[PDB]
């Protein structure tokens, strides 16, 4: 039982370390996907890259 | 006249695409450093799916290490 | 043992009342939220 | 859909408060989730017994 216990107590470590760490990523994970979500969504197709570059133009109309 | 108000209008686009191009710069610097700023909503997909990731994971996680805690003190008792 | 199995599972259900009306309301909250800056954001 | 008129005009600082919701709603859920679930094993170790 002894021998069972260290194994255990082994086993324990792994299981904080791999919780501590998820969750950890997958936190800044989410902050940048609520970023995006954000200041972005879909923003991107509205801008379409077009580079109008027309107001000098209209200037000089 | 109308090309006034053309002016006016077209004015503020520019200014929304530059809050755009700002904007899609400095994140795909925050994170990334240039990622794929052309089309970037398969990203947020992907990230959704990571964050239900998150709850398999931290659930799983949770339940197995004190399940074997409880395992430890049936042990101790033993 | 029996009188904890009662007392617990009387626990079991709070939890799982309280979470399900939490995550209701705190979802629709959230899907108001992504409504807003899906179809509106600064648009 | 919520609110009747609720200051749509412009309607950003309701965003961050649904922000402050959102996130409390990830640590309610998942607390929650982790106390039944504990008492579900304490159950189980009950039912053993």
């Amino acid at each position: 039982l002894r021998q069972r216990h260290t194994e255990l107590e082994r086993e324990v470590s792994r299981f904080e370390d791999q919780t501590q760490q998820q969750r950890q990523q997958y936190a800044q994970a989410k902050e940048s996907l609520t970023t995006l979500n954000r200041l972005i969504p879909q923003v991107t197709l509205l801008l379409d890259e077009t580079l109008i570059d027309r107001v000098e133009e209209v200037r000089e109309e | 006249q109308p090309l006034r108000m053309r002016l006016s209008e077209l004015e503020q686009r520019l200014n929304n695409q530059q809050n755009a191009e700002r904007l899609l710069s400095e994140f795909c610097k925050r994170q990334g450093r240039q990622y794929q700023a052309e089309d970037l909503e398969a990203l947020q997909n992907e990230l959704e799916a990571r964050q239900e990731a998150l709850s398999l994971s931290v659930n799983e996680g949770g339940e197995r290490r004190m399940e074997m805690r409880q395992e430890l003190e049936q042990l101790k008792q033993k």
